[PDB]
């Protein structure tokens, strides 16, 4: 586990020096030009289970510096989408911009970034006993992102997120989370999604992501935007350690290369 | 047995931070042997900051923290490492703190920057000496607490605006959980630890 930072000395083009696979060629996040897309008519259509009920009250939230994660203490899965195998959720990570709405999705479509992608992470159960293993045997997971876009009015759904974010200001806090519906962190409608194959988006980059991305965003108002501005880190270098807040952590988008993006 | 060395770097890189913001400057002593005592400098003169919520000098860590910077913290900054079984001092190279203009660092919730270990082994008569600084805007207060509620011994001393609380001729009665807390407007933070005896 090297060091890596969104930006500066040990920023995104320097990933590479510490782990090689970040200078790969099926890399993400990308942007999704729509009219380039393939139209995946074999797909069996998307199937989520435990998505609508409510999240139990040992999940919880951290902030690791670069990010808050969402620890998942519930079965979810999901299936089809042209995806190999039943897939189980583990976790949560969010990314987000500057102010007022300012970008900060990793992926975009036909090049409109968003001003949060939440992204599920997942595995297959059946190969693999944890997440921690799927990892470690470097072979295959999925990740689902989704959008959220400003809207004039709270998003109801959303308040024990926003809640949580609350209480984790600061790098390394944790907070339990009041529950919640993680098919409302979805979508309205899941009809529209894009498929690709590609990489995490922090080191180490292990390209073994089959990603699935919804079109269709989730609304979020400005006031609840607030509280991922909200958010602190920290910075250490040689000789200084410095509270920051903890803006823009968005990975540079890559290039598509060889690979095609199949959609619904 | 004892020595300490010259420090190695001549210059650091300039600190440049926001007005508001939390900043703690790393001492950075070179090798050595020997319990190190720690002052530091601005601009030449050493600093007086035991009477100043805002500024403190860990004897532990060494290291310099603002819980916020103003203004007034723009100049040149030293480390200075006194080794005292080695009869000996060393000072370390300059470090320029500047403002920046991009304006303003907003208010935020407290973060404990040093703090005392979750468990310590006491022993009988002996001295125990706990630290909790934290960095913040506005400037956060520390305070402390037996979780069992019991005022302190009179024994017990205070210093730099509560960041360090001792615990001399320790007893048992002494042992138990005890918590620093930092606070200000935005929210508060804590540290606990448990004291345990013997001996």
């Amino acid at each position: 586990d090297p060091y890596w930072a969104y930006s500066g000395a040990y920023g995104p083009e320097h990933w590479v020096t510490s782990s090689v696979s970040c200078g790969g060629s099926h890399q993400s996040p990308i942007d999704i030009l729509d009219h380039h897309a393939r139209v995946g008519d074999e797909y069996q259509e998307l199937q989520l289970d435990g998505f609508d009920n409510e999240s139990s009250n040992k999940t919880w939230m951290k902030n690791t510096g670069k990010t808050v994660a969402i620890l998942l203490k519930d079965d979810y899965f999901v299936s089809g989408a042209g995806l190999p195998g039943r897939f189980k959720a583990e976790k949560v990570e969010f990314h987000w911009g500057h102010s007022n709405g300012s970008a900060g999705s990793e992926h975009s479509v036909n090049g409109r970034r968003f001003p949060v992608e939440m992204q599920i992470f997942f595995y297959n159960p059946d190969d693999f006993d944890s997440f921690q293993t799927a990892i470690s045997e470097n072979r295959i997971i999925g990740a689902m992102a989704i959008f959220f876009q400003v809207s004039p009015r709270d998003n109801s759904a959303l308040d024990p997120i926003i809640h949580g974010l609350k209480g984790v200001v600061h790098h390394e806090k944790e907070t339990f989370l009041d529950p919640f519906i993680l098919r409302d962190l979805l979508p309205a409608s899941l009809g529209s999604y894009y498929r690709y194959t590609g990489s995490l988006t922090t080191p180490p980059c292990s390209e073994i992501v089959e990603w699935i991305v919804f079109r269709r965003p989730v609304p979020i108002s400005y006031h609840q935007l607030e509280a991922f501005y909200s958010i602190f880190t920290t910075e250490q270098q040689d000789h200084v350690k410095s509270v920051e807040y903890l803006r823009n952590n968005f990975r540079p988008q890559q290039a598509l290369n060889d690979r095609v993006v199949s959609k619904s | 047995s004892a020595y300490i060395e010259d420090f190695e770097t001549k210059t650091r890189s300039t600190v440049s931070v926001r007005e508001g913001q939390g900043v703690v400057l790393l001492c950075g002593p070179p090798p050595h042997f020997g319990e190190l005592s720690y002052a530091w400098t601005f601009n030449d003169s050493p600093l007086y900051v035991q009477e100043d919520k805002r500024r403190f000098v860990s004897q532990d860590t060494g290291n310099l923290y603002f819980a916020k910077v103003e203004p007034s913290d723009v100049g040149n900054y030293t480390c200075f490492v006194t080794n005292k079984e080695a009869h000996r001092s060393v000072q370390g190279p300059p470090t320029p703190l500047v403002l920046r203009t991009d304006g303003v660092m907003g208010e935020y919730e407290p973060k404990i920057e040093v703090r005392f270990p979750e468990t310590i082994q006491a022993a009988k008569d002996s001295s125990i000496k706990l630290e909790c600084f934290a960095l913040g805007n506005p400037v956060p207060d520390i305070s402390w607490k037996r979780l069992d509620g019991s005022p302190m011994p009179g024994k017990i001393k205070y210093s730099k605006s509560q960041a360090i609380l001792e615990i001399p001729k320790f007893q048992q009665e002494d042992e138990g959980f005890y918590e620093c807390i930092a606070g200000n407007l935005r929210g508060r933070n804590l540290a606990k630890g448990q004291l345990i005896f013997y001996a």
